[PDB]
């Protein structure tokens, strides 16, 4: 039960669920791709992305931290902080 | 708008400090330095010895006192034989059979 | 060995668990069918129920008046 | 009774000629020897009491109280040796002498066959207790607490002295055996009414009765730990013992004259119990619990049935032990966190597991868990009060809720939840505190095995 | 209305929070995934219809009416994640989160079983007591007079130093000790 | 701790109200003391009377379990409004609606159980018959007294 | 369950109540009606320690079934014939009880018919 | 320690009810941008699930065969 | 249309349904700024004296001591005997005492009357 997580594993997870979005071209985004700056997304699309993060990793990100994550690396850093990865 | 760059610097420094702390939380292979220090005996010590002890207790300390162990008298039917005095109880009246 | 965790796909199953599950389901159905074949009365009824309307007045001793 | 008075009075040269580093060891050793010696008072007969001389006697009611007192003194000696570790040697010896004098006065109060001797040492117990409270109490309100305690006791108990001298002039004697064989009925008059009131009100105050209990949540809080032990474990029981002794002469006026006071406890043990649901102070919570239990004792004495008397004896002994243990636990927490408020230190089971186990066991014995003698006393009082009247069971049953409703509450906020972050001086439990808890508790659970030695003189 | 970063909540933040909680409650009512997708796209269209609104009082009135709609349309028991507040296993392991200062009270006999860990602990405490005065002297010179107006903390400004007030946020216990 | 930090009497003049609000670490226009009805409240503030479950469950508190901050003026019934005790959090449906529905359901069930008790359900059979004078000796009847002989006839 | 509706929604003058029964003498309409006779004496059934509820008119097959159950241990599933006899006798007793209920109902119906006939005639 | 993921292009919504709901949204003039995220739910071993009647009679065939041979053996062994 | 939600004592109004949240006046902004400033000052003091490596003990809280002193030791000097306090004390102090006294007196009088007339069942009652 509860297999351990790793930084490259969770990065692969967030990227893998990110290329399954019909509003995002998978051949353009990187780990420092801003949503409404480099990808031209919307705030509501960022909310849907955060809900996808919650439904992917099984824990809910609070709203006051959900309004701050703007790049995939920021989501990686937040999940790493909340799950205490790479002991 | 996400973080300010000031907050981003603070989060990065706290994250690398936290990762160093969690790396230091690991154990070296010598730790912990512990100092140096019969097949079915469960059926003997945990079963047979209590049977012996409390059978001695019941036979020689409980039943010697009056009315400690009272048992319901055995059921008596028409047709069996008594060990204590030997009477055969008479059989019952003939059934006016329904079948 | 142990069961590795799969990702977005059907997980690995041992033959033993599915064999035992199918065996116990078949045992339950065999028990139900066997007990309904032999007893057959605790569900449907044991004895006939005589409705009171067919009893004559002679056996009830009803005086004709 | 001279075989216990003389070693107790020889404890003072023992504690006054000892070295500056071995007063505690010598005093604890010899008081434990006296506690072992105390077991020779169990020679009780089914008809006659144990009479030693013209001055002292001991039936089966005084014997558990004597054993509890002489067992309790070493416990106070072990408890009160940490907040007096930096104290001057002469003041340390004076504190130990005050404890020794209090024990001597108590153990010759419980054995006096004559009533005015009982009154004299029943009031001689005031001086060392008051000196301890007003000298070694910590905060400002120890002086007001001492004034309240002393004046409630004396203003309640001077008419008791007047009534006792009137009894000596009228009946001709104050010996308890002579009064047992020369007792006359008290008719219906106003003089007999005030006779009953003068005989009862001193013990009403010292029980305490609801409405006269205002000196308890002060004197039980501002006092030190040993003062808390004597305040909760002997003196209340001393008032109960005096009540049991003096209710013999007040028949049959009691059959109506106890009618208000029973109500003053029957409702009272509700209200004070509810106070424990909304107390911000741990020591005050324990004090109000003591008020409720002793009010139940008051009802048991006032209805004067045999079952109620044995329930009162068992309840007094068990409540003394449990209240002393609870005061010890609260004092340990106060020593560790340097504040008495209950909500400051939380989640202590994560840091102090064995003290949490002692807390759980003490709380379980507080809410009358069977087969402990707390439940035996509470049960017997319940049977007797049900025989007295029916609706009383409601006033019992609701109490049976509310008691648990604070006890486990006292278990939760002090031991369960998330710990306080900024409090980082939670040292591991010493051997002294654990030994004190075990010496408080193991006699109680052992008394659950053979309770017939604490079931009163009419067992 | 209670935040450590901002004193208040803006209108866009209220709209985004409403969209989050409405989508969560709709997911609760619409357990099957395809039905949830249908009504989630319907809710996205309904939120996108009034996206380009410039009259602020009209947007506020629409927000209040949408709040009334949501409060009429709640699940009596919505889905909560197990570790979120109100969940089944929220703060379950808080009995296991022993603070690290208890390690200072360990006996030397049991401290000898972990030599390297306690050497690392000693060097960590040495680092903390070396950087504490630098952190507080940074704290006095950064904030304006009359006290800080916000709860946000400055980072490590210079080189070779640590961010102020870092010890209780770095050495915090793990989620599953 | 100093003597000027403890609560005092009820403030009446505006400068005493300002000093009280300064003492309790709150704004002067946010500080409303209890009414001066002589119930011993003094100058302690009247908080908005909400339970600790209503606080923000995600903002980092100084006391995470109590959902409280260091130095904040705590409620007069904080020992009442903790998360282990009575909650005031809003409900999906109205309070009067809940009370009316529960009382109506309980009253309807009690009335229907009374109606069913008045009108029982049985089977179309005669009473059960036992021999030997309804088991007179087996029911604890004394053998010395002779009862009335009853008998059951076949049908 | 139509008798409940007949008594509750119609009238109770004809429908017999189950509280007290019978309201008629057994010799009314039954010349030479003979009583039920036990097979079991009270002494042997007392020594068999039967339940007072089970001490009814058909305890003989009950005693036979209990003797089978005591004598066939540990083979606990081959006393079906004796218990079949016992609950068959209990079914016959239940048939007798509902026959007595129908007799009471028909006698009350005859009472109603006779009283209305005598009221109309005079 | 090391985790390997399948290809992200293999999830397609065709045949699944996600295709039906996407076509319905298109008929209403909308689109579903998250169908590929949960296209895995209706594809693979998690597709073709039994109903209540199928789950209730699980193992009924072997149980009926066992009942048949048991009743035949009880028929033969009596005579 | 939709039923309006009204507040109760045990069920407060939701934050999102409060009109006062939507008021965007500058005075409300000043009030929230002052509240945030007070909270930031107190938090800064607490975590300045809380992160100190030298300190070992209890970070005492003046609010807790203030609350305890108000709850226990400040009740009497702020009490004035008026009609409300006297009527509440007489209603809740000697009301239940009189009620329970009358109830128990009535029951025991009836029981004694039944006992002395040989009416109450006291056959096996030998433990009292
Ligand atoms: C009259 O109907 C006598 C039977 C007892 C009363 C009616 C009981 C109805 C409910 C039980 C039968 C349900 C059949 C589907």
């Amino acid at each position: 039960d509860a297999p351990p997580l790793t930084l490259e594993g969770i990065k692969d997870r967030v990227l893998y669920v990110l290329k399954l979005y019909d509003k995002i071209d998978p051949e353009k985004l990187s780990v420092n791709s801003h949503f409404m700056k480099d990808l031209g997304l919307d705030s509501l699309d960022q909310v849907e992305i955060i809900m996808a993060m919650e439904d992917e990793f099984g824990f809910e990100i609070p709203d006051i931290d959900a309004e701050k994550l703007m790049c995939p690396q920021e989501i990686v850093d937040y999940i790493a902080d909340k799950k205490d990865v790479y002991e | 708008s996400g973080y300010t760059p000031d907050e981003k610097l603070r989060l990065q420094q706290l994250r690398e400090l936290r990762r160093r702390w969690l790396k230091d939380q690991e154990l070296s292979p010598r730790e912990p330095v512990l100092p140096p220090r019969r097949h079915s005996i469960f059926a003997f010590t945990h079963v047979l010895i209590p049977v012996w002890i409390i059978h001695y207790y019941l036979k020689y300390h409980v039943t010697t006192k009056p009315y400690t162990i009272v048992e319901k008298k055995p059921r008596i039917f028409p047709g069996d034989t008594i060990l204590e005095t030997g009477e055969v109880i008479p059989p019952m009246k003939e059934f006016p059979d329904q079948h | 060995a142990h069961i590795e965790p799969r990702y977005r796909q059907f997980p690995q199953l041992t033959r033993s668990q599915v064999i035992q599950a199918e065996f116990f389901s078949a045992t339950m159905w065999f028990w139900i069918l066997w007990r309904f074949w032999h007893d057959s009365d605790a569900v449907l009824g044991h004895f006939p129920y005589p409705d009171p309307s067919q009893w004559t007045d002679e056996e009830l001793g009803i005086p004709p008046d | 009774m001279l075989k216990y008075i003389i070693p107790t009075m020889m404890l003072m040269p023992l504690t006054w000629l000892s070295k500056n580093s071995m007063i505690w060891i010598n005093t604890t050793l010899h008081s434990l020897l006296i506690s072992l010696t105390s077991l020779l008072l169990l020679n009780q007969f089914g008809d006659n009491s144990l009479n030693f001389s013209l001055t002292f006697f001991s039936d089966s009611l005084s014997t558990p109280l004597l054993i509890l007192t002489m067992w309790l003194l070493p416990l106070m000696l072990m408890a009160s040796q940490h907040h007096l570790s930096k104290e001057n040697l002469a003041r340390k010896k004076l504190f130990i002498s005050m404890l020794i004098l209090l024990q001597l006065f108590l153990i010759m109060t419980f054995t006096a066959t004559e009533l005015i001797f009982f009154y004299i040492m029943f009031e001689a117990t005031l001086v060392p207790t008051l000196i301890i409270i007003t000298r070694w109490g910590n905060q400002t309100e120890r002086l007001n607490a001492g004034l309240y305690f002393l004046f409630y006791t004396l203003a309640g108990s001077l008419p008791l002295l007047v009534a006792l001298i009137y009894i000596q002039n009228t009946m001709g004697s104050l010996n308890f055996l002579i009064l047992q064989y020369w007792v006359q009925p008290m008719p219906n008059s106003w003089s007999n009414t005030f006779m009953w009131l003068a005989c009862m009100m001193a013990f009403m105050v010292k029980m305490p009765l609801y409405g006269l209990h205002l000196w308890l949540p002060k004197a039980h809080v501002e006092a030190p730990i040993a003062g808390s032990m004597v305040l909760a474990a002997i003196l209340l029981k001393l008032g109960g013992y005096g009540m049991m002794r003096i209710t013999l002469l007040l028949n049959p006026i009691t059959d109506f004259m106890a009618y208000p006071f029973i109500m003053l406890s029957l409702w009272g043990m509700i209200m004070t119990s509810s106070i424990c649901l909304r107390q911000t102070d741990l020591k005050s919570l324990i004090a109000y619990s003591s008020v409720s239990h002793m009010a139940l004792v008051i009802v048991a004495i006032l209805i004067q049935t045999p079952w109620s008397y044995m329930g009162a004896t068992a309840l007094m002994i068990a409540h003394g032990l449990t209240s002393s243990m609870l005061f010890c636990l609260a004092n340990s927490n106060y020593e560790r966190v340097h504040s008495r408020t209950m909500i400051l230190a939380r989640g202590l089971q994560t840091l102090l597991p064995l003290m949490a186990a002692w807390w759980l066991l003490a709380s379980l014995t507080n809410l009358a868990l069977p087969p402990s003698i707390n439940l035996i006393g509470e049960l017997f009082v319940v049977m007797s009060t049900f025989s007295w009247s029916n609706i009383t069971i409601i006033l019992m049953g609701l109490n049976m809720v509310i008691t648990a409703l604070y006890s486990l509450y006292m278990l939760i906020t002090t031991q369960r939840g998330k710990h306080t972050h900024h409090i980082n001086n939670i040292l591991p439990s010493f051997t002294r505190e654990n030994a004190l808890m075990s010496l408080h508790m193991l006699p109680l659970l052992l008394l659950s095995l053979n309770p017939k030695i604490i079931l009163g003189p009419l067992y | 209305a209670f935040l450590p970063s901002a004193a208040y909540l803006t209108h866009q933040q209220k709209v985004l929070q409403l969209y989050k909680r409405a989508l969560r409650h709709l997911e609760s009512r619409c357990v099957h995934r395809d039905k949830y997708r249908y009504f989630a796209c319907l809710l996205r269209a309904r939120f996108d219809e009034h996206k380009n609104e410039k009259d602020m009082v009209k947007a506020t009135q629409l927000l209040r009416e949408a709040e009334k709609e949501f409060w009429h349309g709640q699940h009596p028991q919505p889905y909560i994640f197990p570790e979120s507040p109100g969940g089944t296993s929220y703060e379950r392991y808080e009995c296991y989160k022993v603070p690290e200062w208890c390690l200072d009270d360990w006996h030397p006999s049991e401290k000898a079983m972990y030599p390297d860990y306690f050497a690392k602990r000693e060097q960590w405490k040495k680092l903390r007591r070396e950087s504490w005065e630098r952190e507080v002297k940074q704290l006095q010179e950064e904030t304006p007079v009359g006290g800080p107006r916000t709860e946000a903390l400055p980072p490590a400004r210079k080189q070779g130093d640590l961010p102020p007030l870092w010890w209780h946020i770095v050495t915090r216990p793990r989620e599953r000790p | 701790i100093t003597k000027d930090m403890l609560p005092g009497p009820y403030p009446k003049t505006p400068e005493e109200r300002a000093a009280a609000a300064k003492k309790y670490n709150m704004r002067v226009e946010d500080y409303e003391p209890y009414p001066d009805d002589g119930m011993g409240y003094g100058d302690y503030p009247k908080l908005p009377d909400r339970s600790q479950q209503e606080r923000d469950p995600w903002y980092d508190w100084d006391h995470p379990d109590l959902r409280l901050n260091w130095g904040e003026p705590m409620h007069w019934d904080l020992d009442m409004y903790i998360r282990n005790r009575v909650d005031t959090s809003p409900t999906p449906v109205n309070w009067n609606l809940m009370c009316k529905h529960l009382f109506g359901f309980v009253a309807f069930m009690l009335f229907m159980f009374w109606v069913g008790e008045t009108y029982p359900t049985y089977q179309p059979v005669g009473p059960k018959q036992y021999p030997y004078n309804n088991l007179y000796l087996e029911r604890g009847g004394d053998p010395n007294k002779e009862p009335e002989p009853v008998v059951h006839y076949e049908i | 369950g139509a008798h409940l509706a007949r008594r509750y929604l119609g009238d109770a003058s004809v429908e017999p109540e189950p509280l007290r029964m019978p309201t008629f003498p057994p010799d009314y309409g039954f010349p030479e009606r003979k009583e039920r006779e036990m097979v079991a004496t009270q002494q042997e059934m007392n020594d068999a320690q039967l339940v007072l509820q089970q001490r009814d008119y058909c305890a003989h097959y009950l005693i036979r079934f209990l003797k089978c159950k005591r004598d066939s241990f540990p083979n606990f599933l081959a006393c079906k014939h004796e218990q079949h006899d016992w609950d068959y006798c209990e079914h016959l007793d239940y048939v007798k009880r509902m026959k007595e209920f129908e007799r009471e109902r028909r006698l009350l119906q005859r009472k109603k018919r006779r009283e209305q006939r005598e009221a109309d005639m005079a | 320690s090391k985790m390997e993921l399948p290809d992200y292009k293999q999830w397609k919504i065709e045949g699944t009810p996600l295709e039906t709901v996407q076509e319905k949204l298109a008929a209403r003039g909308l689109r579903d941008p998250w169908g590929r995220n949960e296209a895995w739910r209706y594809m693979g071993g998690f597709a073709n699930n039994v109903s209540f009647v199928g789950a209730l009679l699980k193992g009924f065939k072997w149980g009926f065969a066992a009942f048949v041979v048991a009743v035949g053996a009880e028929y033969y062994l009596e005579s | 249309s939709f039923p309006k939600y009204e507040p109760s004592r045990l069920a407060s109004l939701p934050t999102t349904l409060d009109p006062a949240e939507y008021d965007i006046s500058s005075e409300t902004r000043k009030a929230q700024a002052e509240r945030l400033a007070i909270r930031s000052r107190l938090k800064r003091e607490y975590q300045l004296q809380y992160n100190d490596p030298s300190r070992r003990g209890v970070v005492e809280d003046p609010a807790l001591i203030r609350w305890t002193c108000a709850r226990s030791a400040n009740v009497y000097p702020n009490f004035r005997p008026n009609t409300k306090t006297s009527l509440l004390g007489a209603l809740f102090g000697i009301g239940p005492l009189i009620f329970w006294y009358y109830v128990f007196k009535t029951d025991r009088d009836r029981k004694e009357k039944l006992i002395q007339e040989g009416k109450l069942d006291r056959t096996f009652n030998i433990s009292y």
